[PDB]
């Protein structure tokens, strides 16, 4: 369902650049070229909401697509002196999949580089907000009593006394319904709690109150059952309202082909053997490629 | 891939929290028996983290409880007076607080649920610096601990209420205390320089055992004892790194040129040797056998407190924490890969907007 | 949490601004807490602090105005004071270029304080040189005698005066009380003494004191400092045999190693400091130094691919500079790697925190450019390496040999006289302009040239041959 | 003779140049005009700033600074080229 | 299936022309930490200085 903020795409169409109804535009900047790719090629760089993108502005089918979700480290670089203004770069690390690229950016005209701070910013924004987008157990939620609310987040239905039918003997506890996300503690050793984001639900029905996972966080089938049905169903038609009204326009909580061969951090390597066990170090250890020797590796 | 710490299970840990030494622990806390070890994490923000990783994934965070006070060196052993069960300690800056990680099982990977039962607690007169845990004298089954003070004192608890506790013979800053049970010693790096070893019987009685002007301060010590041969003590500072012998001389010693921030004498190979590995401040593990580098890897963060351990039946999983709030389980990367220019198709030079550039700033030569 | 307890923390994290920070809260909240003080001092004295091993100015005055060797004019072989210049680029009349500049490199030294004035700046140190080599707490407020009783106090100050203060004079009361305190049984202050007297320039009575700390405990900070004053006498065969004895107390040391290599080198016996960064090798395979050199050496003696191995190991290692890549670059040009050729001079530009750096790295790219043929883009790089470092002489020598290609004599011979103004100790220059001279006429200025080339290569060739017809012309 | 050695190192590479001489080739041309056109824009720049102390018009200068103290003598050698 | 054939002879030199010779590629020495360290200290006083 959503792609951008989880993965990272070569020669991108035209369409898939194109702002999704929860993401927005921050920051944009010209003829800022591509390098770790030696095309020696000018393009357009922007700084959304879920996600950076850079496309050639010349011929704009050749571009790249960085989702927040899949990078490791950024990095200004502020070199390039006197004999011209003081130019920056942006050297971008990224996993996805297990598989690491590294893409640079060099600001061609020394008269515009704000953009490189902008984005570490909102960079920070992704990772501090990620109840919003994510599905997590057994998370420190709870306060003395009652929820710790998200910034753009309210409760919306209290309800006491709701069953958990995926253990046995913990069930019973409180439900809370956001705007946002919907939560459930134990009200006994309240630590079994599951906060299941709008963004990760597939589909709410009835088997009872069954709760499907968006093939993200795998087929997590949630079960919770309640006092007579009347609040039942009525807690189950409100649920989809929300969240039909939520996926209408998503949140985010952000506040404020051989391309990829040639972006490879590593170099020719898109792998990873079996971490085996090594006993010349005593350390776990990646498997030796056919006749290598740890004691040949190292030395020169 | 060659001389990068390849990734395994690895995740960030708060929202801009902040860790140091004795956070990171790595044991049985759950008291399966298995042998699989389980990452435990305390912040001085307050929070507790366990996780049993599996090779991001949501169920790996056995459970994130948050406690009032900060946390300071979460440790693992027989803290209880009763049984041989392994116990969790977490040490508040005036508070001691020994827990138990029970875990009960639902009908479901995320049906089970996960219980910290405060077993006992200790109010604590002074301010708690950090703290050593081990079978004081001759005890076995049991894991006393002996706390010290960021003004000097070390009180000793006999894992059930207040032992007694002694003043440290002139220090000022507290510095890394370990616990030596080759010799039944209580060692120390003083503010003057000075590594002291004092005998635990001497203390119980209030008497320096011996001592050794090493050239700095030290930020770690770590008395390794899987070899009963030849026993010795790593002693880790801030310019050198020192293995000295048990009467308290030196065994050998390093002169670094970097910054360590963190050490661990893990498992060793060789007879007599040990293995041990360091990490920079300029993010780097080194492996030495005692004086000899035999690896070194570029670690993502500025390690603090790495162990080593049997994660999810790959033994030797080197687990990092910065004290930021990342953590990083890892595996060394062992692949010499060809230095080639990547053969990409698709990726054409574009000849036409490059020409024309290159045509104007050739025609703006020729002309002047 | 806690004010105390935190900045500790931060000390032992190596924050050193945090830690400062909260110390001067709890000092400003109590008059009387000398934990946080010293704690401040701590921060202070490491945000600045620097090894006293690897700071070995010596400045304009020690090299001249200062006489300290025993020997005059000793044995050629015996004091500090390869591939030939046709191949390997050089500083001075000899000692070619090496890897690893550290800022103890003396690289030759100049006979009078006129030239050694005269001459660029940064020409015989890693830097220019010198002439010689609120407030916290208040130096003259103190009492060092109360101090001195505390030792717990008295290090950390010592450390503060010494490495942040730099207060020679005090640091060496403080030194002194806290010795006689300590009744002469502790080889730090032993060694911090020894220290005191050898940046106020008594070696010998800086040697007694680190002899006197070896004697108390062997430790490798003690026998590097004897190492440095050896040096400083001029005694490079007394600083080896220490450096041995020092090896059989620690059987496989890198420093004392690398000190051994680092003295071959200075006396120029490659074949010796060669097996010296092998054996450092064997023992670190990550030393920067002697990868550096060895690495050097091997491009150097038509052995490139050898050379591109040994700095692939060190990109390997996360090292990543200006000086890295354009060594790569090099290597992988001169190795026959063209598809890693070019992608490492641009890393090089784009890493160069200078207009020096820039320049060298135009250069190499002219060299790259000449051997590629098309002689006006070798035209253009050495015009920017001029653009952007004015005095480099390498850039007006190619540049000239190529404009006398084309056929402009006034141009190359201008600049010909540019490059052997800016960098006398070079000899292409001079055999260039004795060259073109000859060609065209004028032997005086053929001889005038010539000699220099001769004085700057002495064991040159071609050189020889122009001598020889030129003072034939002369009868 | 002094004829140089060759290691296993020089038979790999020549080995990897046998097998992959078409890609080397070609990206080697790449990187030759992505040189010659940064080499041109950064020559034009030099030009239009006049940043050469070197460039019909015939001239040459370069300047020297000579002494430390707060005192430099600064010595601009210039020369007529034709 | 016809191989171009190439010559088997290469260009000799028959007499020893005095050339004007080039400086020599130079290999950027390294820096110590030390001295980056040093390097960096004296600039940041500058900056400081400048920031003020």
């Amino acid at each position: 369902a959503l792609w951008e903020d989880r993965d990272v795409r070569f020669d991108v169409s035209s369409q898939q650049m194109k702002t999704r109804p929860g993401e927005v535009l921050i920051d944009c900047l010209d003829s800022v070229e591509d390098t770790k790719g030696n095309n020696g090629d000018r393009g357009r760089l922007l700084v959304t909401n879920l996600r950076i993108v850079w496309h050639s502005l010349a011929l704009p089918r050749v571009n790249l697509s960085i989702g927040y979700n899949c990078i490791l480290n950024i990095t200004t670089r502020t070199a390039n002196s006197k004999l011209r203004g003081q130019t920056e770069a942006l050297y971008v690390l990224t996993k996805c999949n297990s598989t690491r690229f590294e893409f640079i950016f060099t600001n061609l005209v020394p008269g515009s580089p704000r953009l490189y701070t902008s984005l570490i910013a909102v960079h920070r924004a992704y990772e501090t907000s990620k109840m919003y987008r994510d599905f997590k157990l057994r998370s420190a939620l709870i306060q003395n009593k009652q929820l710790r609310l998200l910034p753009q987040e309210n409760v919306y239905n209290k309800i006491n006394g709701v069953w958990n039918l995926s253990s046995d003997q913990g069930n019973l506890g409180t439900f809370f319904i956001t705007n946002v996300r919907i939560v459930w503690h134990a009200n006994m050793n309240d630590s079994f709690n599951v906060s299941i984001p709008y963004l990760q639900i597939r589909s709410v029905k009835i088997r009872a109150l069954v709760i499907e996972s968006s093939q993200q966080s795998g087929g997590y089938v949630l079960g919770f059952k309640i006092d007579p049905v009347e609040k039942l169903q009525e807690s189950v038609k409100e649920i989809n309202s929300l969240h039909k009204v939520y996926s209408a326009n998503p949140i985010f909580g952000v506040d404020y082909t051989d391309a990829f061969v040639a972006y490879f951090a590593d170099g020719n390597k898109q792998q990873d053997r079996e971490p085996v066990f090594s006993e010349e170090l005593g350390l776990a250890i990646e498997k030796l490629k056919d006749g290598f020797t740890l004691q040949g590796l190292w030395e020169v | 891939s060659l001389f990068k710490a390849r990734d395994w299970w690895s995740t960030v840990l708060g929202d801009k929290e902040e860790f140091d030494q004795g956070c990171l622990c790595l044991a049985d806390v759950d008291n399966t028996g298995n042998g699989q070890d389980k990452i435990i994490v305390g912040s001085f923000m307050g929070y507790l983290r366990i996780f049993n990783p599996h090779p991001a994934q949501a169920e790996d965070l056995l459970l994130e409880v948050h406690l009032r006070d900060p946390i300071l060196q979460v440790e693992v052993g027989k803290f209880v007076s009763g049984t041989e069960m392994l116990h969790l300690a977490v040490l508040h800056s005036r508070k001691l607080c020994v827990y138990s990680v029970s875990g009960t099982l639902g009908n479901v990977e995320h049906g089970n649920q996960y219980q910290i039962k405060l077993m006992y607690e200790h109010n604590l007169q002074r301010t708690a610096c950090n703290m050593t845990y081990g079978s004081f004298g001759g005890v076995k089954g049991r894991d006393l601990i002996c706390i010290q003070s960021v003004d000097g004192m070390l009180m000793v608890f006999e894992q059930e209420s207040y032992a007694f506790g002694r003043f440290l013979p002139g220090s000022l800053l507290p510095g890394p205390l370990a616990y030596s049970s080759r010799t039944d010693s209580f060692i120390t790096v003083s503010s003057c320089h000075q590594v002291e070893s004092y005998k635990y019987q001497v203390l119980a009685f209030a008497v320096v055992d011996w001592t050794l002007n090493i050239g700095e301060q030290a930020i770690d010590i770590c008395i390794v004892s899987f070899i009963q041969s030849a026993s010795s003590v790593f002693v880790l500072g801030e310019r050198n790194f020192f293995c000295l012998k048990d009467n308290g001389q030196i065994q050998f010693m390093k002169k670094l040129d970097y910054s360590p921030s963190c050490f661990l004498p893990y498992c060793s190979v060789s007879e007599g040797t040990i293995n041990t590995l360091i990490g920079n401040h300029n993010n780097m593990l080194h492996i030495y056998q005692d004086v000899t580098l035999k690896w070194a890897t570029q670690l993502p963060h500025v390690p603090v407190a790495v162990r080593v351990g049997c994660l999810h039946d790959l033994k030797g999983v080197i687990v990092t924490l910065s004290d930021d709030g990342h953590l990083q389980c890892s595996y060394l990367g062992t692949d010499p890969s060809l230095f080639q220019a990547p053969k990409v198709e698709s990726r054409e030079l574009n000849y036409d907007e490059l020409d024309m550039e290159l045509k104007e700033l050739q025609k703006v030569i020729k002309n002047v | 949490m806690e004010p105390l307890l935190l900045a500790w923390s931060y000390f032992r994290r190596r924050r050193f601004q945090l830690c400062a920070d909260l110390c001067t809260q709890m000092l400003e909240k109590s008059p009387c807490d000398q934990a946080a003080w010293i704690l401040k001092a701590r921060a202070l004295t490491e945000m600045v602090y620097v090894d006293e091993i690897d700071v070995d100015e010596e400045g304009i005055a020690e090299m001249i105005l200062d006489e300290n060797a025993i020997a005059q004019v000793p044995r050629p072989g015996t004091s500090l004071k390869g591939p030939s210049p046709a191949v390997r680029p050089v500083t001075q009349a000899g000692r070619p270029i090496t890897g690893f500049l550290r800022p103890s490199t003396q690289s030759g030294r100049p006979g009078t304080i006129e030239q050694a004035i005269k001459t660029p700046r940064t020409a015989y140190t890693a830097r220019p040189i010198a002439s010689s080599s609120g407030p916290f707490i208040n130096l003259s407020r103190l009492n060092l005698a109360k101090y001195a009783q505390k030792p717990k106090l008295a290090k950390a100050l010592f450390e503060y005066i010494f490495h942040h203060e730099n207060d020679v004079k005090t640091a060496l009361d403080l030194a002194a009380l806290s010795t006689e305190h300590s009744q002469y049984k502790d080889w730090w202050w032993k060694v911090q003494i020894g220290k005191c007297y050898y940046r106020l320039g008594l070696y010998r009575e800086a040697e007694k004191q680190f002899k006197s700390a070896l004697k108390q405990q062997e430790m490798v900070d003690t026998f590097l400092y004897l190492a440095k004053v050896y040096i400083s006498l001029d005694q490079p065969l007394t600083a080896l045999n220490l450096f041995k004895q020092g090896l059989d107390k620690f059987p496989g040391e890198v420093t004392l190693l690398c000190g051994i290599a680092r003295i071959y080198e200075e006396m120029n016996n490659i074949s010796s400091a060669t097996e010296y960064y092998k054996e450092v090798l064997k023992q670190d395979n990550t030393h920067v130094e002697a990868i550096a050199c060895i690495g050097s050496n091997h491009f150097y003696t038509d052995q490139p691919e050898v050379a591109l191995r040994f700095y692939r190991r060190l990109l390997q290692m996360g090292v990543y500079n200006c000086q890295l890549f354009n060594n790569l670059g090099l290597c992988c040009f001169y190795a026959q790697q063209y598809d890693m050729t070019l992608t490492s001079f641009e890393r090089a530009l784009s890493l160069a925190e200078n207009e020096e750096e820039v320049a060298d790295v135009w250069y190499n790219l002219g060299h790259v450019a000449v051997g590629t043929g098309d002689t006006n883009l070798a035209h253009q790089c050495f015009r920017l390496a001029l653009v952007s470092n004015n005095q480099h002489a390498e850039a007006y020598n190619n540049l000239a040999v190529l404009e006398m290609r084309r056929g402009h004599v006034e141009q190359a011979k201008a600049l010909l006289q540019t490059a052997s103004s800016l960098a006398p100790h070079m000899y292409e220059p001079h055999f260039n302009f004795a060259t073109i001279s000859d060609k065209i006429g004028d032997l005086q200025r053929s001889y005038a040239a010539a000699k220099k080339s001769e004085a700057a290569f002495p064991d040159h060739v071609d050189t020889q041959h122009l001598i020889k017809q030129l003072e034939q012309h002369f009868a | 003779l002094n004829v140089p050695r060759k290691t296993r190192l020089y038979v790999d590479q020549t080995l990897r140049e046998r097998e992959a001489g078409t890609a080397m080739h070609r990206t080697f041309q790449a990187d030759l005009y992505l040189l010659r056109l940064r080499a041109a824009r950064a020559y034009v720049q030099a030009l239009e700033s006049s940043l050469s102390p070197v460039s019909r018009e015939p001239l040459k200068l370069h300047a020297v600074v000579q002494g430390l103290g707060p005192t430099f003598k600064l010595t601009l050698h210039l020369q007529n080229t034709s | 299936m016809f191989r171009e054939v190439l010559p088997k002879q290469g260009q000799l030199y028959v007499e020893d022309i005095t050339t004007m010779v080039l400086c020599k590629p130079k290999l950027l020495p390294l820096k110590s930490l030390t001295l980056e360290k040093l390097e960096k200290m004296q600039q940041a006083a500058q900056d400081t200085i400048h920031q003020q």
